[PDB]
């Protein structure tokens, strides 16, 4: 809490009293600008029983600049890359601060739902979501028995 | 002190703007808007195989007289 | 003129039908053209280990050159060349745009029972979101950070999008209290409207709210707009005002190519909502000032077909104000089929093919026949 704008102070006390549903989203003790993110797989998506620990940071330029966001479980999405950055791209505009930490949470969550192999981040596995996504969501439901289902 | 610069795309259509070494890239794009009809949001620019981004300056990436910036229009 | 409306709607169907089945085809390049400049941009991307010709092959399969446009202008330029030809889309171009009334009047006045093409450009309204405190020892408009607020202490400025300084019309009484009641360091370099901040808590937040409704103010009347889509509806003559359709024709950068559009139908399932229906759509957006309205607007009338729903949200919520601009011109249905006739026979001529998926397999590979030989000879 020290040190911060309201703004930050709020969305923080507002994301732990009403949690998106599904994500666990809690400040670490001694940086209030990382938040330790679990994100349960959906359900019905090949992520489903999984939990996927992620790292969002607030740099010095937020609110003005979006928040940095990585996956930190291995995850086998066409959106994910090898290193766990995430596509949030607005199109035909910029992040602007009437989005919030909130929003961000939210859209990574939706993309676990709805992976877009179009536009993508992660090539091979996009390759493979387009080209054979049977194939593609199976090997994805075997990286979340074998990599997001005990942390 | 203008001076000028060629935008080519992949058909080899080229045109021809005026511009200052300190116009922003999205001065550069409204005058590639007034060329061609096309709206900022809808270009991309490539100078020497990396993207010209939106804040910054023609100065910035060392662009000067008669250097040929590329237009993709698929992205 | 019972049977009249078809010799418009037959120019529609046959740019429809075209660009559906020849994408980036229909615009007459040839492929050794497409290929041999994709192979100059495309040279520093190479590896250079092994037999860096194994790896151009690498490059090659890697290239996407035949895919077509998704930039909403360049899809605009290429529907108007094709229905207007070259020389008409030229004096279209000339023509002035106009700025939809709030009812959509003006537009509907400008429609009428003729073949008719209307181009749209819609911008929106990227007006500042940040200030930062700065001397003016330290202030050099060349380098700092654009479309940004400025204040000193003893000016308010708006340095804009092209880098220019623009006074706020501020005393230096006025500017000196500002800066002098803004003294936190990490409100030093902030955004200008946050909802959190109350002006009856403190000097500090009662200036930085006095700030941000100066801002506020003047930008009303700066132009803060930039072009962020294009489009085309073609209009063709109907044989009763009732049953007069429009159909709207796009790509969207980074989402979906005209070809797209019309194999999902899009223009068929906007033409369902009559011309009234559509602008009253296109007149609200611009007048709401409900981002939740706009945004839904926004994705019924331009996402790619079936994300209606999901386009606008999230990320992707439409803040800041629109304006849509249009212009109209009349469209000769027998200039336009020429020259979709000529397209059509240089295709069949220099293309062949028994169905067009195979006419633009084979025009893929004779440009990627040309690129893989010029990178060749120069590498």
């Amino acid at each position: 809490m020290a040190g911060l704008p309201r703004r930050i102070i709020k969305e923080t006390q507002r994301l732990l009293a009403e949690p998106v549903p599904g994500i666990k989203a809690e400040p670490d003790e001694s940086n209030a600008r990382y938040f330790h993110v679990v994100i349960a797989g959906p359900q019905d998506s090949p992520f489903e029983g999984g939990t996927f620990k992620l790292e969002l940071f607030l740099p010095e330029e937020y609110p003005m600049a979006a928040p940095k966001v990585r996956f930190m479980t291995k995850i086998y999405h066409p959106n994910v890359d090898k290193l766990g950055r995430i596509c949030l791209d607005i199109l035909k505009d910029k992040w602007s601060p009437a989005l919030q930490i909130r929003t961000v949470l939210l859209s990574i969550q939706a993309l676990l739902s709805a992976p877009n192999p179009d536009d993508p981040l992660a090539n091979d596995v996009a390759e493979q979501w387009k080209t054979n996504e049977a194939q593609a969501i199976e090997t994805a439901r075997a990286w979340t028995r074998l990599y997001a289902m005990n942390n | 002190s203008h001076m000028q610069i060629f935008v080519k795309t992949l058909t080899g259509k080229t045109i021809t703007l005026e511009v200052e070494p300190s116009d922003t890239i999205e001065n550069v794009k409204a005058k590639i808007q007034d060329k061609e009809g096309i709206p900022p949001d809808q270009q991309r620019l490539i100078f020497a195989g990396k993207q010209l981004e939106d804040g910054r300056t023609l100065s910035d990436y060392n662009i000067q007289k008669e250097s040929t910036l590329h237009l993709v229009l698929r992205l | 003129p019972l049977g009249s409306e078809k010799t418009g709607l037959h120019v529609h169907e046959k740019i429809k039908h075209m660009v559906k089945n020849y994408g980036t085809m229909i615009t007459g390049i040839p492929a050794e053209i497409l290929g041999q400049n994709e192979a100059e941009i495309s040279v520093g991307y190479v590896k250079k280990m092994g037999n860096m010709k194994e790896n151009i092959a690498e490059v090659v399969r890697k290239s996407e050159m035949t895919q077509p446009t998704n930039s909403a202008g360049k899809a605009s330029n290429e529907v108007c060349d094709l229905l207007l030809g070259t020389e008409g889309a030229s004096e279209f171009e000339k023509s002035s745009y106009q700025v939809l009334s709030g009812d959509g009047s003006n537009l509907k006045g400008s429609l009428p029972n003729k073949n008719l093409l209307v181009r749209v450009e819609m911008d929106r309204f990227n007006a500042p979101q940040k200030y930062q405190k700065i001397k003016r020892e330290e202030f050099n408009p060349e380098t700092a950070e654009k479309n940004k607020i400025y204040l000193l202490e003893d000016q308010l400025v708006y340095l804009d999008i092209f880098g220019k300084v623009i006074d706020l019309g501020q005393t230096s009484d006025t500017c000196h209290r500002l800066f002098n009641a803004i003294t936190t360091p990490f409100y030093q370099n902030y955004i200008l409207y946050d909802e959190y901040i109350d002006p009856e808590e403190s000097a500090e937040e009662a200036a930085m709210f006095e700030m941000g409704e100066i801002v506020k103010a003047k930008m009303k009347n700066i132009d803060c707009w930039t072009a962020t889509h294009s489009f085309t509806i073609f209009v063709p003559e109907s044989d009763s005002e009732d049953t007069r359709t429009l159909y709207p024709y796009q790509a969207y950068w980074t989402s979906h190519t005209l070809q797209q559009w019309f194999s999902g139908d899009k223009d068929e399932k906007l033409s369902r909502l009559g011309i009234d229906g559509y602008i009253e759509k296109l007149a609200l957006l611009g007048t709401t000032t409900d981002s939740k309205i706009r945004s839904s607007i926004y994705g019924e009338l331009f996402s790619p077909p079936g994300k209606e729903h999901v386009f606008c949200t999230g990320m992707n919520e439409k803040f800041s104000p629109l304006r849509v601009k249009f212009k109209v011109t009349e469209v000769n249905p027998e200039i336009a089929l020429q020259n979709l006739e000529e397209v059509q026979e240089f295709i069949d001529t220099n293309y062949p093919g028994e169905n067009a998926k195979d006419q633009c397999e084979l025009y893929k590979i004779k440009a990627q026949e040309a690129m893989t030989k010029q990178l060749e000879m120069r590498l």
